[PDB]
RNA sequence: CGACUCUUAGCGGUGGAUCACUCGGCUCGUGCGUCGAUGAAGAACGCAGCUAGCUGCGAGAAUUAAUGUGAAUUGCAGGACACAUUGAUCAUCGACACUUCGAACGCACUUGCGGCCCCGGGUUCCUCCCGGGGCUACGCCUGUCUGAGCGUCGCU
RNA sequence: CCCCGCGGACGCUACGCCGCGACGAGUAGGAGGGCCGCUGCGGUGAGCCUUGAAGCCUAGGGCGCGGGCCCGGGUGGAGCCGCCGCAGGUGCAGAUCUUGGUGGUAGUAGCAAAUAUUCAAACGAGAACUUUGAAGGCCGAAGUGGAGAAGGGUUCCAUGU
RNA sequence: CGACCUGGGUAUAGGGGCGAAAGACUAAUCGAACCAUCUAGUAGCUGGUUCCCUCCGAAGUUUCCCUCAGGAUAGCUGGC
RNA sequence: CGGCGACGUCGGCUACCCACCCGACCCGUCUUGAAACACGGACCAAGGAGUCUAACACGUGCGCGAGUCGGGGGCUCGCACGAAAGCCGCCGUGGCGCAAUGAAGGUGAAGGCCGGCGCGCUCGCCGGCCGAGGUGGGAUCCCGAGGCCUCUCCAGUCCGCCGAGGGCGCACCACCGGCCCGUCUCGCCCGCCGCGCCGGGGAGGUGGAGCACGAGCGCACGUGUUAGGACCCGAAAGAUGG
RNA sequence: CGCGACCUCAGAUCAGACGUGGCGACCCGCUGAAUUUAAGCAUAUUAGUCAGCGGAGGAGAAGAAACUAACCAGGAUUCCCUCAGUAACGGCGAGUGAACAGGGAAGAGCCCAGCGCCGAAUCCCCGCCCCGCGGCGGGGCGCGGGACAUGUGGCGUACGGAAGACCCGCUCCCCGGCGCCGCUCGUGGGGGGCCCAAGUCCUUCUGAUCGAGGCCCAGCCCGUGGACGGUGUGAGGCCGGUAGCGGCCCCCGGCGCGCCGGGCCCGGGUCUUCCCGGAGUCGGGUUGCUUGGGAAUGCAGCCCAAAGCGGGUGGUAAACUCCAUCUAAGGCUAAAUACCGGCACGAGACCGAUAGUCAACAAGUACCGUAAGGGAAAGUUGAAAAGAACUUUGAAGAGAGAGUUCAAGAGGGCGUGAAACCGUUAAGAGGUAAACGGGUGGGGUCCGCGCAGUCCGCCCGGAGGAUUCAACCCGGCGGCGGG
């Protein structure tokens, strides 16, 4: 808010022997404003309590290792059909969830061939869902230029822009992302992992030298290696059903002993 | 009032600091502006090195940093004298010169004259009038080999 | 979408420009589509509405196939008065009902030197667009 | 049985909360970064066919010219406007114009009064009256002209 | 070595479900939970909506210990909400609180300083109050008279409402 | 009939004026005018401090303090 | 097991009005004590008060880990989003941590077992090993006599469970030693391109926010304290210029 | 005993110029508090801050060492990170508090006086002639004035410089135009003007729709354009726009070549001989302020008052000594940096009419005060005025009819239209003021598709239908297992 707001009144308190509250009052006469409370957060036309200031620390810094970790997690979750379906991305006729297309997509020029590619990749139903989800936002965002809202479509991840950006980008929901400049804000749109991602073959191949293997470090990040699991086998059902675990157990106590009515 | 164990704190906020607060919301804009100015300057001095004149090898002063070597302000007059470059001609071919720096030992002097000689060998001097080359360079090498060097000229390494 | 950093997408700014537009660009704002026959005859789609050309109302209460000549272009209220787009008021006199020019189609153009120049300029720009996009 | 009073509900008032709207703000950022004796900022008074304010303008006064545009302006009226022996409106704005105070400048002001030089009229050149035009502030630099000094000297 | 039957409830959002035992005061104060509530942002609901959004009203039907919520009817006329996260100028009975509105008081106090009015007529929808006439009174020339300064600034004068 | 009353014009301006003196008067303000700002001045003092349920639950005592309407300190409390 | 069931009745403890019995003083607040003859409150609507920054402390979550952190800069068509994100590594400069102690000059954290030698003179020249000592507790883990089995016994095949005792002992705690810096007391040696008013060493007390096989760094969140208008409203005053 | 020259002064409405005042967010020079904190308060703090005065510019100021250091040295200024809440200051209390080195942004250097040499080589003005105008310059002439030896210009400035020799290298400067490029540049350099894709298709909802369903050929059409706004609803295709190294037209500006008109004059190296510097200033004393600067950091007043192998600094006063480092008392200078005023833009996890600026509106307005100054309230008919013709009562306000509209139960302070409060109607009640908790009862309004009251699994019986039930054959697809 303005640092001057509510404080350009020259108002002073009336004292205490005048049967009014001791709030400052506007001076002078001849106008409605005269004798009215001023400067207070409780006063109409006064200053708000603790006025908002521009040095609010709007920005946060996150460790680079944390940010790389989040990118790796989002990429790993984008290859599991349960998580992408749970983000709601209509991957039902998609032939393969890590969906990789040939490099010639990068040189597309018209939007017609981008639409045709999505139709033939069976990713068009997600675009249709975005179309169905276009509606007006509720609240003051309409007054503040966020008038229309829609859901997120597939993310096209490319290696080189030979026209693919212009071929897409008129399809609602589509966001195009360079493989070398992966963004967590686009890979996990709402903070939830599992966005549908379509990879160009060049990007898919560069991915292994970009974040590295577990047995070789990344060649394009100079200190990064993939993070380690604290649980190699997360199949709790298999682990419990395993004979070695079952040999060590005592027998289950599955009989219920309810309260005995004391006769 | 102090409360149990703690650190005796002395905040320097007794002096109406809220009138003099420097926010940094123009930092990305400043980075863009400086980057654009750098690009424009590099375009302006078209084949000349973008970073600027070659700087000398200089040892950092105190006992904490004297094991380290950095780039200096300019080549000394003694260095230019024993390298054979006029002090008023060096600044036109892109050699920075510091008239107030002396040389206390011969090893630094010799390292910097070897630096000057290597730079002078690496230089491609265009003729003043392109049609008529007086003593600048051969057109065969200056037509192809002339490109704008990026980064510092012969960066100083430890 | 819009990429030019010097044209605004702010709703308040766009509305302010629209409602405080000077009349010489209110003329641009008050353009009408040509009929299909006119859009085939000239390679143009739209045309600023003019005092003495005849239109058909295509939306609202007065829509129909009836051709009516424009009798007024009231740029202050962003409306046009057409010949039979009218109603009786209380005392029995007839008053024109203004409608937006975007809700009419121009069937015949009031043709003069300036109109012909604008028509050929628009057609030439459209043709260079087609040959660029060939 | 009515009145009266209380509670609740329907309707009607009083009031303007709520909600929805927003040509307004606030905040951040960018690019420029330009006033004035050739008279600024500010003020006053005027100016429209009907006009008080706001806005615009200056006795050429809600505007002239020029250029771009290309048929309106509009609340009413009026009359334009072959749109080519050129054009409504609007925009732009480089030509022209720009009342009185104001640093404010002939002197002075809560009023008023000069002086000088030209021009026209009554005069019917001589200087009175009227009108028009141009000058008439302070400080200061360079130069010019006119000077002052029992200042320092030269010659007689 | 199950087989004339080929068959056999539910469960286990593991942050879930089940069992058993004891216990339950509370200011100042602390903590936890909130599928309590408000506003905005990122996701999501192939969400809702002119065949009717928000808001408001309601002797309507209910749910929850509660904060509150859902549904019916009316009015209204254009936008709104659920879930997962994020962010606050986020919840009022008080502050002789701020601004706005409204009561009782109350058809009450009051419209009581300087003697005083009355008759007839006219105009007019309408007359205690206007106008004319008649009468009775007052100011009583240090005036309730006739003119100015300061101040006001059109109040001056006609015509009309 | 007088140290008389009074108009207008002038002069004196705030820690200053003016006072036949009452701390009187100085634009309904005077034992220090009014206006704006420093200024959201400071307050150990008064008033207020906005949703629900569940669980736990005090102190008015010790020592030191220009300390006695306040603090620090130990105690008592809650949470992890 | 019985009765009753459409224009009159059936059920609906909630919700509207009314009646009766019992109970019931007006809230907020300061206070030992408020219904108070204590203060504020006529009524209704809307607004209205622990906030943000910085700095600490501890707790919690995350990443990396003797390291960690790019926050300032730079590179990537300059820019819908994007003022975002990504990258740098001879951009890690630097910060914090990894070393303490003394006013400072300065100094600065490894010991134990087994041998021959001086005199194994409370000990100096070596050797060999091992690599932060020991005592008492100590989760967990290891061994384990002896038992628990089938239709039965003379005789071994493979492992499961209980198990008195015994062992290695995490973290942590108490204690005893040891080491580093300061400072006292005592005392005898050693070193040399500077033989010195030089330098080094030992034993015994004692001062240190120390060592003794690191735990930190960055980010986020909570709480508490503090400087700021500082939860909100409130002086009498003081100053500057008019 | 006048005329001249100079010096020092004066006047002029003399010829031609220049300053003043405003804005003031940022910047430079001064001046300069108190509230406040210290739980009192005087030093301290607030704070070299507010207020006051002066002066600028698009930036300003600063700035090319009388520097930092003590090292194997760095090298103008300014800004960022860090140094560092540190060294230090401080009733050593509260509190205050830099710098160097290091890493970066940027980077650029120079000119006089003096000492000298060169016949004042120099400058201004006025005339006349030519080339020009776009901010008034070039060239030429003047027995034309003036300035200036009480010092103009050229060389030259601490990094040394000059002059002579000897040797070596000819190497090529800056201005204003004629025609034309690369068309200037992340693909126009800038300003302005006009233009450039695609549904108003079919059926329907509505007052109106931009709504809903559909549009065979893999799907209505365009999409480098699905930003936004308008339009009677909520629109990629109705309109303006949006995208585009899209188009056309006009104007402006610095970039190379041949020529044009003028200026345009020798550079380096070695040796020899010469020449070298800023004074009421430094420095010292004392006083006052200021700083982290502490036996005195800086500034200023007064007094004293220099030197030249000197002088300054070397963070503890002084003497001696060595060393290091710079060269004061003259001047200029871009960039990085600042910007709550101005011109023009863009944006937002902000506010949404008691909010957000005081001001969404004829707001610094109305109004108040003598003045300085103080300073509001106040948004919404409807898609369209279609803003209610006409009849009727009344003097009119105001009504009853009628009419417009989807709606006037939208009627000019007119979207919605809460509560408090009030009127009327309906029901109920009423001598312990109302109101309240618990428990019932009565009445009332509504709810229950209440009104002969649930379904469904198997079996039995009866009365009927129909493919076909099992098992085999063919084919397809899955689950499991396979040395
Ligand atoms: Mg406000
Ligand atoms: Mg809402
Ligand atoms: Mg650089
Ligand atoms: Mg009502
Ligand atoms: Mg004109
Ligand atoms: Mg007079
Ligand atoms: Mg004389
Ligand atoms: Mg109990
Ligand atoms: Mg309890
Ligand atoms: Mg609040
Ligand atoms: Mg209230
Ligand atoms: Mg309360
Ligand atoms: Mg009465
Ligand atoms: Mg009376
Ligand atoms: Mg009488
Ligand atoms: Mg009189
Ligand atoms: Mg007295
Ligand atoms: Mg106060
Ligand atoms: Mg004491
Ligand atoms: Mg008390
Ligand atoms: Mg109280
Ligand atoms: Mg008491
Ligand atoms: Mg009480
Ligand atoms: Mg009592
Ligand atoms: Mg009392
Ligand atoms: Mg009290
Ligand atoms: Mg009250
Ligand atoms: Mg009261
Ligand atoms: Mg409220
Ligand atoms: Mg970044
Ligand atoms: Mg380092
Ligand atoms: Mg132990
Ligand atoms: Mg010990
Ligand atoms: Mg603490
Ligand atoms: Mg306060
Ligand atoms: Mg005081
Ligand atoms: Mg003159
Ligand atoms: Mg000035
Ligand atoms: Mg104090
Ligand atoms: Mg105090
Ligand atoms: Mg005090
Ligand atoms: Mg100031
Ligand atoms: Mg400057
Ligand atoms: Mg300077
Ligand atoms: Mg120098
Ligand atoms: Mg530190
Ligand atoms: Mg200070
Ligand atoms: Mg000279
Ligand atoms: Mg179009
Ligand atoms: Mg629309
Ligand atoms: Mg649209
Ligand atoms: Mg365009
Ligand atoms: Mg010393
Ligand atoms: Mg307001
Ligand atoms: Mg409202
Ligand atoms: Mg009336
Ligand atoms: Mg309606
Ligand atoms: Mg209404
Ligand atoms: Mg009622």
């Amino acid at each position: 808010v303005s640092e001057l707001a509510g404080h350009q009144t020259s108002a002073e308190s009336w004292g205490t022997g005048r049967a009014v509250a001791r709030i400052p009052r506007v001076r002078g006469g001849g106008t409605h404003r005269s004798g009215q409370g001023a400067f207070g957060n409780m006063c109409r036309g006064g200053r708000m309590f603790a006025p908002t200031k521009t040095w609010r620390r709007w920005h946060r810094r996150v460790n680079t290792t944390q940010k790389r970790y989040a990118i790796c997690s989002a990429l790993a979750a984008s290859a599991l059909p349960a998580l992408v379906m749970s983000k709601g991305h209509r991957i039902e006729e998609v032939p393969e969830l890590p969906l990789v297309v040939e490099d010639k997509v990068e040189g597309y020029k018209k939007t017609k061939e981008a639409v045709l590619l999505l139709k033939k990749l069976k990713a068009w139903n997600d675009i249709k869902k975005v179309y169905a989800s276009q509606r007006m936002r509720a609240g003051k965002g309409k007054m503040r230029n966020r008038r229309r809202i829609q859901r997120r479509g597939p993310c096209i991840i490319y290696n080189e822009d030979n026209g693919i950006i212009k071929a897409f980008r008129n399809i609602p929901g589509i966001t195009l992302l360079n493989v070398s400049k992966l963004n967590i804000l686009k890979l996990a749109p709402g903070g939830h992992v599992g966005r549908f991602c379509i990879w160009t073959e060049s990007a898919f191949r560069k991915l292994d030298e970009l974040y590295g293997t577990w047995r070789k470090a990344a060649s394009l990040k100079s200190n990064y290696n993939l993070p380690m699991h604290k649980m190699i086998n997360t199949d709790l059902s298999r682990i419990l059903k395993s004979p070695e675990i079952q040999r060590a157990l005592r027998a289950p106590r599955k009989k219920i002993h309810r309260r005995v009515l004391k006769k | 009032a102090p409360s149990r164990n703690g650190m005796v704190l002395k905040p320097h906020f007794h002096k109406d600091w809220q009138r003099r607060v420097a926010t940094w919301f123009n930092q990305p804009a400043r980075k863009i502006r400086r980057r654009k100015a750098r690009q424009a300057k590099a375009r302006r001095i078209a084949p000349r090195p973008a970073s600027g004149p070659i700087r000398p090898i200089v040892r950092c002063p105190t006992v904490r940093y004297h094991t380290k070597v950095r780039a200096g302000r300019g080549f000394s007059l003694e260095e230019l004298r024993v390298a054979g470059i006029h002090k008023k001609v060096a600044r036109t071919i892109g050699i920075s010169v510091d008239p107030r720096r002396r040389n206390k030992s011969t090893e630094s002097l010799q390292a910097n004259v070897q630096r000057l000689k290597e730079y002078r060998s690496k230089l491609i001097l265009f003729p003043r009038k392109p049609s008529a080359p007086k003593k600048g360079d051969s057109s065969a090498e200056e037509l192809k080999l002339a490109t704008q060097l990026t980064g510092p000229v012969m960066p100083v390494r430890n | 979408m819009k990429f030019n950093p010097f044209v605004t997408s702010d709703r308040s700014k766009n509305r302010k420009r629209h409602f405080n537009a000077p009349s010489h660009i209110r003329r641009k704002i008050m353009s009408s589509p040509l009929s299909k026959e006119l859009r085939q005859k000239y390679n143009v789609r739209s045309m600023p509405i003019r005092k003495d050309d005849e239109v058909q109302v295509v939306r609202g209460h007065y829509k129909g196939q009836q051709i009516g000549k424009v009798v007024q272009v009231y740029r202050k209220k962003y409306v046009i008065y057409i010949e039979r787009v009218q109603r009786e008021k209380a005392n029995g006199t007839t008053v024109h009902v203004g409608i937006h020019p975007s809700k009419v189609v121009i069937t015949r153009l009031k043709l003069d030197k300036d109109r012909k120049k604008i028509l050929e300029r628009k057609a030439k720009s459209r043709q260079v667009g087609k040959e660029k996009g060939k």
